């Protein structure tokens, strides 16, 4: 009602939607911006719906916040808009669910876009979907970011499925698929896989994302192969903010997640990282990031047995310990309720580094501050919480 | 160099209680001896001797897994019988221990034939057995370990020790395991050979006598398997005094 008034304070208004990737693109807009010293209006990932984004304006609104940085759940589109009207408007992807009434995504595409149609909203549309590509009936300016062609390989045919043309019907032919739908379309209708404005022409993970945007190396500190979508979705709207290639990369290469899966941690020359294993695959994808990590490592693995971990231990024989003796190790710190038998599997693995045993979890983590090299932090989940605490506590800067 | 051959049976698919540790096991407690082992996975149980054995290895699987094996070694079950009564070294886990008496009794009733190699069956309810054991024996020192079946063996047999914390083969008996001449059988997982040094120790010691090649040194450092049974040793202690 008068709550509008808060939104026309602010001159830029940004929105971040689709099925995947909301957070990790509205968190790298946001962190970079906040980085940059502007003073942000963000919300959160469990307040991305009507009343949620309502609350975010009031406790944040200031004289000084210029920019407005929210992701929005896609269903609550037409309920936000007939109160809100942002400047520019990303969308990430749009992914039928296994289980989706058929047509479920056409109906919802539709549904967003006789909402903003017309209102003169920048609409950021990812040049690889076509369902988003759709999109771009309802606005004269837009801009569209994509991927190249045999830029990476991804693990995909998860859904090999055929997806029908958005504006005519047809089978949509395809020149190049990334993985499901997304990938180089073209129909003779017309409806094609527009030129990208922003395109990433190559990029790695080993062990963290390496992006190649408009002839631009970006070393960041997050890892997945289809986290490089999100990342450049954030590109675009950091690009049509004003910020320069340099102020971006700044922003990119100090983002990390903060829920323990491939965080990064970093005070003056010292470097660490935790990612959580909780099984012989995740136990070996764990231990093969060392290795892709230059110079000495030092590790700290935790082995609970409580109820949530179960009480057989056994796994831990399945999983390539054997693989440290390629690494440069200074020394692994075992810890946990079951820190012994971390030992005896090294010893069994014939990994012939010092190792250390603490049981304590908050005194083994904070033990390797004493080193100087890469710390890598390996634990189960009732161990995540307590190790996790403790990188926080010792890495303030 | 002394070579020592396991035969490992029905490796592809046989596989839950990890099993690779218990090779692990084997082989760097031999390697600390100067003893060289040779795994050889055996899944075609089809004209194969047992000359070149020194050890076998029988793990355990799901209920269907164990039928399906017990059917593929009845293609040898006598000449497998002839070994372990010459003292033929061996050690079996679960449903490899279970499925070398006459019959299994699922919890409905069903009966699964086994190899018979013994006379011995085992009665499966839906309340399992769970938790940490301690086993006290004179030839294989402390055993320790984690308990987690629903079968209950019953044999008069010569078992792996006495269970002073958990049950062992069923609620009453207090033992845990089966001990005839040289083979061995269990319910423990970790697996078993890594902290208990001295059930690897007994396996590969019997297998050198028997071909005529030293066992040396015969002590070893078993520090980090000390320190592994104490964690358990410890707790079964703790939780003993509140009962
Ligand atoms: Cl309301
Ligand atoms: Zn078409």
């Amino acid at each position: 009602d008068i709550l509008r008034k808060l939104a026309e304070q602010v001159d830029d208004i940004v929105f971040i939607s689709g099925t995947n990737g909301k957070t990790t693109t509205s968190n790298l807009i946001g962190h970079t911006l906040k980085a940059n010293n502007i003073q942000i209006i963000h919300n959160n990932e469990g307040a991305n719906m009507a009343a949620g984004i309502t609350s975010a304006f009031i406790m944040q609104s200031t004289p000084k916040t210029k920019i407005a940085v929210i992701e929005i759940d896609e269903g609550s589109i037409p309920r936000v808009l007939k109160e809100v009207t942002p400047s520019m408007m990303v969308f990430t992807n749009f992914f039928r669910d296994q289980m989706d009434r058929f047509g479920e995504i056409d109906i919802m595409v539709n549904n967003i876009a006789e909402t903003i149609s017309n209102k003169g909203i920048k609409l950021l549309l990812n040049a690889d979907d076509p369902f988003v590509s759709r999109l771009k009936i309802a606005s004269d300016t837009i801009v569209y970011y994509g991927m190249k062609a045999h830029a990476h390989e991804f693990e995909q045919s998860t859904m090999n499925e055929s997806r029908y043309c958005p504006n005519c019907g047809r089978l949509l032919q395809y020149d190049y698929i990334h993985y499901n739908q997304i990938g180089h379309y073209h129909c003779q209708c017309g409806f094609k896989r527009e030129q990208a404005k922003y395109e990433i022409s190559s990029f790695d993970v080993a062990p963290f994302l390496y992006l190649n945007i408009n002839d631009e190396k970006y070393d960041m500190k997050i890892a997945g192969d289809f986290n490089a979508y999100n990342a450049l979705a954030a590109y675009t709207v950091l690009r049509e903010l004003g910020l320069n290639e340099q102020t971006i990369k700044n922003g990119f290469e100090t983002y990390t997640s903060d829920n323990g899966r491939m965080q990064y941690f970093k005070k003056e020359r010292k470097e660490a990282m935790i990612n959580l294993a909780k099984n012989p695959a995740g136990m070996n994808a764990s231990l093969s990031v060392g290795e892709q990590l230059e110079g000495e490592k030092v590790y700290v693995i935790s082995l609970n047995d409580n109820a949530a971990d179960g009480r057989d231990t056994s796994w831990i024989y399945d999983a390539d310990f054997e693989k440290l003796s390629k690494q440069q190790i200074e020394a692994i710190i075992v810890t946990g309720t079951r820190a012994e038998e971390l030992q005896l599997r090294l010893k069994l693995a014939e990994v012939e580094v010092p190792i250390i045993v603490e049981r304590d979890i908050y005194k083994a983590t904070a033990k390797t501050m004493d080193y100087k090299g890469f710390t890598v932090a390996i634990p189960n989940y009732t161990s995540l919480a307590p190790m996790l605490e403790q990188l926080n506590r010792s890495f303030e800067g | 160099m002394h070579e020592l051959t396991i035969y490992h049976f029905m490796s592809d698919k046989l596989n839950l209680y990890s099993d690779i540790g218990n090779i692990i096991a084997l082989r760097q407690r031999a390697k600390k001896r100067n003893i060289k082992v040779n795994v050889v996975e055996i899944n075609e149980t089809e004209g194969i001797t047992f000359d070149e054995c020194d050890i076998f290895f029988i793990g355990g699987g799901s209920d269907r897994e164990q039928a399906l094996a017990t059917k593929e070694l009845s293609k040898i079950k006598t000449p497998l019988k002839e070994a372990i009564e010459d003292g033929m070294p061996g050690l079996t886990i679960c449903g490899g221990y279970q499925f070398l008496g006459k019959k299994y009794i699922t919890p409905d009733g069903t009966e699964l034939e086994g190899l018979g190699i013994l006379d011995f069956y085992t009665e499966s309810k839906t309340n399992r057995l769970t938790g940490d054991i301690v086993i006290e024996s004179d030839t294989f020192g402390t055993i320790v370990g984690f308990e987690n079946h629903g079968g209950r063996t019953y044999h008069d047999f010569g078992t792996l020790g006495h269970v002073t914390f958990g049950y062992g083969n069923n609620d009453e008996d207090k033992k845990e395991g089966i001990h005839y001449k040289n083979l061995l059988g269990t319910y423990l997982h970790g697996p078993i050979l890594p902290k208990n040094y001295e059930i690897t120790d007994y396996l590969l010691e019997k297998a050198c006598e028997r071909k005529g090649i030293p066992f040396e040194p015969k002590e070893i450092d078993n520090e980090a398997e000390i320190q592994a049974k104490q964690v358990l040793i410890d707790r079964a202690n703790r939780q003993k005094k509140s009962r």
